[PDB]
RNA sequence: AGCGUUUACUUUGAAAAAAUUAGAGUGUUCAAAGCAGGCCGCCUGGAUACCGCAGCUAGGAAUAAUGGAAUAGGACCGCGG
């Protein structure tokens, strides 16, 4: 194809493309409010953590770091947050 | 591509367009600076501090929340290490390789990888000398390299 | 009044009227706790495209964030007082001339034209932060800066787009169009 | 193509491809001259007028003759803009 | 490494124009590329273009008209004196009718015919015909 | 009259032996040359351009280097000395 709008690409094209090769680069990661059932409180965790985030005063382990995204513990309500 | 390898890896961080701070974040400029001080005091490098902050507290950049960069904050208060924390890690690596090579004298691969690491030390050391964050006397030599932590 | 004009000169009857209106608003309304040490630098009034007018206010750059905190809550009762007009706060950036060969320290890169003009546009659209910029270079030779604004505050500030276009054309002399994208947030 | 006086001097003027905007050579044998019929609005019947297109040899064997004819027709409003 | 940015930008336009593409995204945007493309537009070889700000080196999307045979660069930037602009425009350009040598002078970035008129020599950037 | 981060770049000006080459005039009978000649005592001529690089001079400020506050011996403003 000759005629393609490189200025107005539909958002499925940009979500497909590598994060650096979009028309303006943006992170694939996000922040999410994760709370364990026992406690009352919501602690901010990064998607691709790479540290073992703990609930206050060493209550329990909250997320496990892996190659890509972090494994959140089984029995934890996570709400990814937007700005 | 990579300096001392044939690889052509495209895999780094991609900052968002918006330099603004998010609404949800209730930590202020001085609150983050106070925690940066405490983490560095415990005994931690600018790389680890930034990781621990944005994993646990939710601080995309210190530069966007505060005005300044992490090392710039540390070396104002006076918590910054003497030689930089990338030249430190290269020297410590060269010590560990050279110690392994002392016992394993038949390791010709370890010999070759020591030449690449020490070449990269020399290369980065002189950059810092021109910028004047090392005294021009400064000389990495293997005999008195193990004493530099 | 509460207007500290930079040069030791006269805050004219127009600028005085707004500084007195801010003193009265303080003494009457709840947010007098904040308006203790906040001040105005100046206040012009431009004619925006159509049959509309936009009163403009200038702020000391230090206390801008202090204004920003209460900026939307304050602008409401400014527009309810000055009925058929729009109002928006802008910080007064100092702007140093490019040091020529002919002829005092290194000019900081916040005291430069491109950085000051970027900061002017940042403050024009306060409640709605900028998410994109496209500088369409037209065939005659002229430019057209096309700003993409955050889709939150669309409904709140979509009626102020021609005010912002007119104010920026006045302060800088550059033609701007504010669009609202549907494809990111 | 005229001299100092203003006399058009070259012995003919070649056509230009509607898609690529190249000049169609005197012996570009894979170049087409395609008339798409113009239809009366109220009846949906042939008027006796047409919306003619020319395309170059390179474009056709590239395989962009299809999309280029389509986009020219959709620009003229022969094909619906919705499509 | 990427030594010359204008060199990359003009090769990108040239490749896209041959292939018959209708617009092309030249990446590392710079004052020299934009000022080059304005000159190229004012004579009417390209269309209107739109420069895309990420908080870095920008991008440019150039709308292409199929009336551009070649847009090249000369590296290094040789110091063209005014009298030698003949022997340059002799051996670079197709004929004495059309084609332009754009060169960066005291005044600004402008083509050989303008620089000849203004009575200024300067450093050569490239050529377009 | 005195000034003004430096240099490279480009434009102008100054100073640059003649002969040679390019070149204006001139029927050596034509020409190569020559610097002579022409008008019924007089009227003319013996021009001009080029002479890289380096040094000198005055305009331009794109492009390419270089510099300026970050243990503040920072600039300015005035007092105490």
């Amino acid at each position: 194809p000759l005629a393609k709008d490189l200025l107005h690409p539909s958002p499925e094209e940009e979500k497909r493309k590598h994060k650096k090769k979009r028309l303006v680069q943006s992170p694939n990661s996000y922040f999410m409010d994760v709370k364990c059932p026992g406690c009352y409180k919501i602690t901010t965790v990064f998607s691709h953590a790479q540290t073992v985030v703990l609930c206050v005063g060493c209550s329990t382990v909250l997320c496990q770091p892996t190659g890509g995204k972090a494994r959140l513990t089984e029995g934890c309500s996570f709400r990814r947050k937007q700005h | 591509g990579r300096m001392h390898a044939p690889g052509k890896g495209l895999s780094q961080s991609a900052l968002p367009y918006r330099r603004s701070v998010p609404t949800w974040l209730k930590l202020t400029s001085d609150d983050v600076k106070e925690q940066i001080y405490k983490l560095a005091k415990k005994g931690l490098t600018p790389s680890q501090i930034g990781v621990i902050l944005r994993d646990s507290h939710g601080v995309a950049q210190v530069r966007f929340v505060t005005g300044n960069k992490i090392l710039r904050i540390l070396k104002s208060k006076g918590l910054a290490p003497d030689l930089p924390e990338d030249l430190y890690h290269l020297i410590k690596k060269a010590v560990a390789v050279r110690k392994h090579l002392e016992r394993n004298r038949k390791d010709k691969d370890a010999k070759f990888r020591l030449i690449l690491i020490e070449s990269r030390i020399h290369r980065l050391a002189r950059y810092y000398k021109t910028k004047r964050v090392l005294p021009p006397n400064w000389k990495y030599e293997s005999s008195t390299a193990s004493a530099l932590v | 009044a509460k207007i500290v004009k930079p040069n030791g000169e006269k805050p004219d009857e127009f600028e005085s009227g707004i500084s007195q209106a801010l003193l009265e608003l303080e003494m009457n309304s709840d947010l007098k706790a904040q308006l203790r040490e906040l001040n105005i630098t100046a206040a012009k009034e431009i004619e925006v495209g159509g049959g509309r007018k936009a009163i403009i206010i200038f702020v000391p750059v230090p206390q801008l964030k202090s204004f920003q905190k209460i900026q939307v809550r304050l602008v409401r009762e400014l527009e309810k007082k000055f009925s058929g007009k729009h109002v928006v706060f802008i910080a007064q950036r100092r702007i140093l001339p490019k040091p020529t060969r002919k002829s005092k320290q290194k000019r900081p890169r916040s005291r430069t034209l491109t950085a000051v003009h970027d900061a002017i546009l940042e403050d024009l659209v306060f409640p709605s932060e900028i998410v994109g910029k496209r500088i369409r270079v037209k065939l005659d030779g002229s430019r057209l800066i096309k700003v993409h604004l955050d889709k939150a505050q669309q409904n709140n500030v979509e009626h102020k787009v021609e005010t912002f276009s007119g104010v920026y054309k006045k302060l800088t002399g550059k033609d701007v169009n504010f669009e609202f994208p549907e494809f990111q947030l | 193509m005229q001299s100092d006086a203003g006399e058009f001097v070259d012995l003919y003027v070649p056509r230009k491809c509607s898609a690529s905007n190249r000049i169609i050579g005197a012996k570009d044998h894979a170049s087409i001259q395609m008339n798409v019929a113009e239809v009366d609005k109220v009846t949906g019947r042939f008027n006796g007028q047409f919306k003619t297109y020319a395309i170059c040899g390179a474009i056709r064997r590239m395989g962009e003759s299809d999309d280029s004819i389509l986009r020219l027709a959709k620009s003229d409003g022969i094909v619906s803009n919705n499509f | 490494v990427r030594m010359n940015v204008l060199a990359d930008a003009l090769k990108s336009i040239n490749n896209a124009e041959k292939r018959g593409k209708r617009q092309v995204l030249i990446r590392p945007c710079s004052k020299v590329i934009v000022r080059f493309l304005t000159v190229m537009m004012k004579h009417g070889y390209i269309g209107e273009f739109e420069i895309i700000d990420d908080h870095r080196a920008g991008k440019i999307v150039v709308n292409l008209t199929g009336r551009l045979n070649k847009c090249g660069v000369i590296s290094p930037r040789f110091d063209v004196q005014l009298k030698d602009l003949e022997k340059w425009q002799n051996n670079l350009l197709p004929s004495r009718q059309f084609g332009f040598i754009v060169l960066t002078t005291s005044a600004g970035i402008m083509d050989h015919e303008e620089a000849r008129r203004k009575h200024t020599g300067g450093k050569i950037l490239g050529f377009f015909f």
